[PDB]
């Protein structure tokens, strides 16, 4: 009951992200002096560079924004204090995104040849070069990037435990830092809370219900029969707006326990893996934690080249240096 | 009323709830009663709470971090603070080590290049003098000892291995030269170690510290044997041997892009066929070594330039240097020196720029010292005033930053000075072919 | 392999080693290929001057 | 070496008398023995004090800082050893100075500092160096380390004089301490060099009484001001436990 | 109670900085003291590092990273990330781009370092010419170019001493070589002694007019270098070609010389600060550089004669073995001088005394058609560069730390007893107390 006050600040102007549709003139049609298409095949591939400048110009100003809203998962120790602590609201394009960890961004931009010289017969260079170019420079390199959570509705991880675990507390940590509690509220449920594991969500003000008192901590989300969990979590959830998450801990024990909602996206771990899961959903994934990549179930596609990992300590250190501020 | 902190105190931290409205009085023993002299909870290099007051009223917000200390028996330490202006002088000073041992490293490996380097010389001086079988035995042995110890810390230094592979190919040059008996087919094996030495110093070695030097001398060598080759089964004119010499340096100059390209293993365009091919893609893995090729590859192009120009220079120090040599072989020196001072407005790379610039310059103390060594004493007095000249227009052009810049010129200048660069090593070779007598075999 | 082929493959090898020599790729004057075929036609015009003097040679 | 090297020539233009006859092997023998055994450095160096007494007869590069602690005592010896070399400031020397004018055993903590030895630390405060300043906050951190430890410090300005403007003496290797029979007996103990393993020094004033040294030839005692930019010339020597 | 460590942290990142000492507890995560230390000294975060090294883990603690009480840390940042690798599939646009991090513009700024180099390089090789047009066949032409190009590069070290402060001290420092040249070529006859003392001369007082007169500090240590053997040899210089003959003794002063000049030199050194070598004490970095300079200078000289001496002794054979002691007495003076001098320089060419006189004579015994020994020459230097590699390898000869105090007292005691020895056996050799 004895912690300081927020104001719902206005975001930050974030760095600009052109989405233009920048096309490119396609190459000439090869029909006459070799000199001349050769002069001809210089201005072409000077062309061709420049507009491979302006694209990589695109892409590291797309990179750039991505950084600025999904910092690595160590540089959010410095953010609970500054006025950039809960800047993300309900109506921006990154809201309710954890970041996961780095790969390869499909680069917003269009990148469109305009194809009209149909009938390929086009100078070999001045076509392997734009056929390189549009084959290359049209993914971003490793990149900040996520789960888009309000719309996934569960989050099946496979692992062993001190790698899962660590991915989940990362990207748990990226979404508590980033919202206030009276948008997301996180749960949990597990037989060994109070291990210097979880316990460090004892004070994320994002774990507690309205108007509960347990004497010491408000409402202490946190728990371990899961039935239990959601006789406290029973008032929160008739809606099929706040969201929730609730993460899960015991590999057994019957995830989807709650429904099958409209914001309550449940995350479990297991240890059993599918065996030719049919049509691995756009929501409900499926995701092999593995030693350093995170890997989504399809049809192994990687789609997550590098994770990243956090700390029992540094989730420790961040709920601290956040417990202290609320907005009510 | 109550205050959620984390307590500190086994070496490890505790995470309990505390009262508020409360003196610290009651507080600590329960605390103690909870956690297992005058202690007291204080925040993290602070002067620890007054005895007698509330959590509250000192402002420690929920969630903070206190540890259980005793008591100072004084004053607080109001802990003042000095201000400081460059603070990056400070880090460069203690970036700058003490004598140690780390300065140890250095004068022992500049003893054992020094070493090395006498060891050579004293011995090439007995052995111009009058060389006994002790002279080649102690330089072959010299030249082995470092030619190991090169391979021996290849994988240790990556520092003092190519130094001592450097430092390496004067000893082994020393060895193969007065390795046969006689006075020439000597020099053909000296380039022959030289070279076999270069490459495989160059081959086995990271990206740079196989720099130009490396591909310099290789080059060097390859055509110091391609030239003692010719010297060897035919017999020839000093005159053949020069022209022979000064064409390979400026036909190595010239195509020293390509060759550098190759040099460095670029990954080679994939043109298709004309009719109806698939382009295939090159794969990140390549395209992520690429800026490695890239220095490479400069470095690859910087030493060949300057083996162009140790060649063009070695050449040009055998027409002129000799007694009485044809005006042509005269007009050949000056054709290929302004040749490898124009075109060094070419490249762009400032050591390129370097070694083109100064080959006019290192040709003439090359014709300096071979006068000398000839008794001529009457053209070095020349050769000194040209170098006076060379200096002087370097001077003019170095106080004055306007003549040596291109955008404060005309078009048709610039334009004719590179007809001239043109039509000067194009007529290089016909004049060759005048000195050399081919036009004579008719 | 057409002309054409081979054409592209001398201009993207000249390409490259423009790039790499004068540090820009926009060839609008190559001076490397310049300097490359002034040494081909002094060779040339050597070759010419040879055939020159021999045939007059058998006068 | 210049002594023992005269000397060794000066055997040599000796030793070459094997036949000590002649009396050109005898009068150059004895010259040389009359200037040899007057060397053999304690008397030829007494005429240059002499010489120097009766030319004695009529800074900006070391700043010192000097603190007042009345109950003094040797516990706090380390907390002051210790700042030899910290903060990134290496003070030159340490000195313990106590008097006995009546029973007031009024004692005093002296810091020196150079600025050449850390030239580095000081340029980077001010660009020209602050030397009295940075001086004034070590002492100023001293005291308050002292002070919290659980004493009482005072940062003074100005302090008595140990010379009236008077015999000095030097001990080596704790009975001889509390013996330093007078009216003004000083006593100061200098730790200079490293603060890990320090070079200890001892210089005491009387207005012989153990294993102390007479102060033949006072600039010494002039030196012995807690509050002088000195380094107390006579000795120095490392310590047991 | 509870450990806990003083320590001072430095942070300067916005404007001058704050330096300021603090108690830290001991055995806990930097990761949650830094916010204190943070909070008291005021998107990158920042962690302690020890001034002079690499931050520190955000997981270890004070107590297991190696912190003693008292250290000095700077508070940086949290190391770093990757450079978010560049890619270009085009090869040629590769190539432009990826060479762009070498400063490769030509610039007006290599063309004047280029023609410094060539000016450099033409007053040597012309002073070369000439010298070996005069020393070999002999005539005036040679000393007359010589002497022509040393007044024209004085007159040009004087001419641009506010130009570029630089550019002037590299051509003084160059100009006496045809100084020397010069002003070692009057009288010609066999070129004798005298011919020495004017060279010597002109080369001290071009040094002693250059020192003062030089605008900066800078290589200046040379300078005071060239002029202290400058006037070293000059002296002895002026006994061979004025007393008498002097066959032998000349090596033997000029040791004596350079000794004397070695040990007692922090006064001399401390003496040229009275000289004027150009806001309380704002010009004292200068100074102590200057004045360390002065010392790294005069210690050079110091072993130059030390060299330049000892070669006369046992240049030619059957010299007395005296001469051959002297010669290693000297040496290993010089050596066991390092110890007390504590710097790099100053260490350095009393370390590498010996080195230079192992190349040296081997010079001379080479020139001295010499060979049974010029090999033996060059097997001490083996000996001494070997004794080099295995102090480099195992920290053990080199490391004054692992001895014994008896051993050191007994190293000093050997040291000042025999570098003060061979004034004995010098008498004994020259003569000159044989009377």
């Amino acid at each position: 009951m004895s912690r300081l006050i927020f104001e719902h600040q206005r975001r930050l102007t974030p760095p600009t992200t052109r989405k233009g549709t920048i096309t490119i003139e396609p190459p000439p049609q090869l029909p006459m002096r070799t000199e001349e298409v050769d002069a001809e095949r210089a201005d072409y591939l000077r062309y061709l560079s420049v507009v491979r400048d302006n694209v990589r110009a695109h892409a590291a100003e797309q990179r750039a924004a991505l950084e600025w809203s999904h910092p690595e998962p160590e540089v959010l120790a410095t953010i609970p204090g500054t006025r950039r602590q809960w800047e993300r609201d309900p109506r921006d394009r990154d809201f309710l995104v954890l970041r996961a960890g780095r790969h390869d961004v499909p680069l917003d931009a269009a990148l469109k040849v305009k194809d009209t010289a149909d009938e390929i017969d086009l100078e070999p260079v001045a076509h392997s070069a734009l056929r390189g170019l549009l084959d290359v420079q049209r993914t971003v390199r490793d990149a900040p990037t996520g789960l888009d959570v309000a719309k996934l509705a569960r989050i099946t991880v496979i692992g062993e435990a001190d790698e899962a675990r660590a991915a989940i507390r990362a990207w748990i940590a990226q979404a508590v830092t980033w919202h206030d509690p009276t948008m997301l509220g996180v749960a949990l449920a597990a037989p060994d809370l109070e291990s210097g594991d979880w316990s460090w969500l004892k004070w994320l003000p994002h774990v507690d219900v309205p108007n509960e008192a347990d004497g010491v901590g408000p409402a202490r989300y946190l728990t371990t029969s899961t039935a239990e969990l959601r006789e406290r979590l029973a008032p929160a959830l008739a809606d099929r707006l706040k969201h929730l998450l609730v993460v899960l801990d015991d590999p057994d024990a019957d995830p989807d326990d709650i429904a099958r909602l409209t914001g309550v996206t449940v995350i479990h771990r297991t240890t059993e893996l599918p065996n030719r899961e049919q049509y691995p959903d756009p929501e409900r994934p499926i995701l092999r934690v593995a030693d350093g990549r995170i890997e989504r179930w399809q049809v192994w596609q990687p789609c997550v080249d590098v994770a990243d990992a956090m700390s029992a300590a540094e989730a420790a250190h961040i709920a601290r240096r956040l417990s202290r501020w609320d907005s009510n | 009323p109550i205050v959620r902190v984390a307590v500190l105190a086994g070496g490890r931290l505790t995470e309990m709830a505390l009262p508020s409205e409360l003196p610290l009085r009651e507080i600590l023993p329960a605390v103690q009663r909870i956690v297992q002299v005058r202690l007291s909870l204080a925040p993290i290099g602070g002067a620890p709470f007054s005895l007698d007051a509330t959590l509250d009223t000192v402002g420690v917000v929920d969630g903070d971090l206190l540890a259980l200390q005793a008591v100072p028996s004084g004053p607080p330490a109001p802990r003042i603070v000095e201000d400081i202006a460059d603070a990056a002088v400070i880090f460069s000073e203690a970036r700058r080590r003490q004598w140690g041992p780390t300065h140890i490293a250095r004068g022992a490996a500049l003893a054992l290049i020094g070493l090395i380097l006498v060891g050579t010389g004293l011995s090439v001086a007995h052995r111009v003098i009058t060389g006994d079988l002790l002279g080649q035995f102690i330089v072959s042995g010299i030249a082995l000892a470092t030619v190991i110890a090169a391979l021996a810390v290849r994988n240790r230094s990556a520092v003092l291995a190519t130094s001592l592979a450097v430092t390496a190919l004067v000893p082994v040059a020393a060895a193969f030269a007065l390795g046969v008996p006689g006075d020439a087919p000597n020099v053909l094996l000296a380039a022959a170690g030289v070279a076999a030495w270069s490459l495989i110093s160059m081959a086995g070695s990271p990206d740079d510290r196989g720099i130009a030097v490396f591909t310099a001398t290789a080059v060097t060598g390859v055509g110091v044997l391609l030239v003692a080759g010719a010297a060897s089964l035919w017999v020839i004119s000093s005159d053949v041997i020069g022209c022979a010499l000064v064409l390979l340096g400026l036909i190595v100059t010239v195509q020293a892009a390509q060759l550098s390209a190759m040099w460095a293993r670029f990954p080679l365009p994939v043109i298709p066929a004309p009719g109806d091919p698939t382009p295939a893609a090159r794969p990140l893995s390549v395209l992520a070594d690429l800026p490695r090729r890239v220095r490479v590859s400069q470095a690859h192009q910087t030493g060949v330039i300057a083996a162009g120009v140790l060649l063009g220079v070695a050449g040009s120090v055998a027409l002129v240097s000799s007694a009485n040599a044809s005006p042509w072989a005269w007009y050949i020196v000056v054709a290929a020196a302004a040749g490898a001072a124009l075109r060094a407005r070419v490249w762009d790379s400032a050591a390129c720029k370097a070694w083109l610039l100064g080959h006019s310059y290192l040709l003439a103390v090359a014709l300096l010292v071979a006068f000398v060594i000839g008794d001529r004493y009457q053209a070095a007095l020349w050769a000194l005033a040209a170098l006076a000249v060379l200096v002087l227009v370097w001077i003019v052009a170095a106080l004055n930053p306007k003549i040596a810049s291109p955008d404060t010129y005309s078009l048709p200048m610039r334009r004719m000075v590179g007809f001239l660069a043109t039509g000067l090593d194009a007529s290089l070779i016909p004049v060759m072919a005048l000195l050399v007598g081919l036009f004579s075999l008719v | 392999v057409t002309r054409h082929q081979v054409s592209g493959w001398r201009f993207v090898m000249r390409r490259i080693a423009s790039g790499v020599a004068l540090h820009d790729t926009r060839m609008l004057v190559d001076p490397l290929r310049t300097q490359s075929r002034a040494v081909l036609t002094g060779a040339l015009i050597l070759v010419t001057g040879l055939v020159g003097c021999f045939i007059f040679s058998l006068f | 070496t210049a002594r023992i090297a005269l000397a060794s020539l000066f055997v040599v233009a000796a030793v070459l008398a094997q036949p000590w006859q002649t009396t050109t092997q005898r009068w150059v023998l004895g010259v040389s023995i009359a200037a040899v055994i007057v060397l053999l450095m304690f008397l030829t160096t007494r005429i240059g004090r002499a010489l120097a007494m009766v030319r004695r007869n009529r800074d900006a590069h070391r700043a010192t800082v000097v603190l007042r602690v009345d109950p003094a005592a040797p516990a706090q010896l380390p907390v002051v050893v210790g700042y030899l070399d910290r903060y990134g400031i290496t003070c030159d020397k340490v000195r313990i100075t106590h008097r006995d004018a009546g029973g007031t055993r009024r004692s005093w903590i002296s810091l020196t500092v150079d600025a050449v030895d850390n030239l580095a630390a000081l340029q980077a405060r001010s660009a020209r160096i602050p030397l009295q300043d940075t001086t004034e906050v070590v002492g100023r951190r001293l005291a308050d380390h002292l002070r919290e430890q659980g004493w009482t410090v005072t940062v003074v300005e100005g302090v008595d004089t140990p010379l009236p403007v008077v015999a000095a003496y030097r001990v080596k290797v704790d009975e001889v301490l509390a013996e330093i029979p007078a009216e003004e007996t000083w006593t100061a103990l200098e730790f200079t060099g490293s603060p890990a393993e320090p070079l200890l020094t001892v210089c005491a004033a009387v207005r012989p009484l153990a294993g102390l040294t007479p102060a033949r030839g006072r600039p010494a005692l002039a030196a012995l001001n807690p509050l002088s930019t000195e380094r107390l010339d006579g000795t120095a020597v490392p310590l047991p436990a």
